[PDB]
């Protein structure tokens, strides 16, 4: 038993949060190209037999509410859980359309003690977002 | 037997801690581009950490930024796999 | 190319 049991009736949910347009007052730019990402992910995880749900342009409040609600579903018949976040970010932070969300706040909903129907099951968070402002100059080989 | 409440999470970050992450306005982000391609090619073949390692290599090797701004030109990216998983993960049973 |  060195591998996760992945033959439950369902592979599980794939939640894709695609934030493209941000409230003007935040001063955050539109993330051109992100719809290409969201579409690619939808197809890719569809072919892996995940129940994909795409959500676009969520406020910070909507992100937290969505995550809370999803973590309170019954995942007993699901092998795993996947969440993809596409947004602006900083270290430890993802942006809703109107301001930031702590990544810890989101993932805490799925803690082994807080989401019992996912205890012992792989919980995957895939994050396309900045983690700061450093640039990698690279090295020729 | 208890398990840690933080066990069995995997965080697939597009970029290293402290760094920008790159997105192309036409093609999509370097990371998601690469992730989908490697999942399509290897999900029926490789364990998930090994798939993500192929993603690391693809982003690291095949992408480099182009900018009229010298500050942002010719830059590279490495994704960052963060695993608190306790077992191997195969998408096929 | 843009950054996030």
């Amino acid at each position: 038993d060195n591998s996760y049991k992945m033959d439950y009736p369902e592979m599980g949910l794939c939640i894709i949060i695609n934030n493209k347009n941000f409230h003007k007052s935040t001063g955050m730019t539109s993330r051109s190209g992100t719809d290409v990402d969201a579409a690619n992910l939808r197809e890719t995880f569809r072919n892996l037999k995940y129940e994909v749900r795409n959500k676009n342009d969520l406020t910070r409040e909507e992100i937290v509410e969505l995550m809370r609600d999803v973590s309170k579903e019954d995942h007993s018949k699901r092998s795993s859980f996947v969440c993809v976040l596409l947004s602006h970010g900083e270290e430890g932070i993802i942006f809703g359309t109107n301001g930031p969300v702590d990544l810890k706040k989101i993932t805490n909903f799925f803690r082994g003690d807080r989401c019992r129907s996912l205890t012992g099951k792989p919980k995957l968070f895939i994050i396309q977002a900045c983690r700061g402002t450093e640039l990698d100059c690279g090295i020729e080989t | 037997h208890k398990i840690p409440v933080e066990a069995d999470f995997l965080y697939a970050y597009s970029t290293a801690p402290g760094y920008y992450s790159w997105r192309n306005s036409k093609d999509g982000s370097w990371f998601i581009q690469s992730l989908c391609a490697m999942l399509k090619q290897y999900a029926d073949k490789l364990e998930f950490m090994h798939i993500l390692t192929r993603v690391n290599r693809k982003v690291a090797d095949e992408f480099e930024s182009f900018s009229f701004d010298a500050t942002f030109h010719a830059k590279k990216q490495i994704p960052c796999i963060v695993s608190m998983l306790t077992k191997e993960l195969y998408f096929y049973h | 190319d843009e950054v996030d």
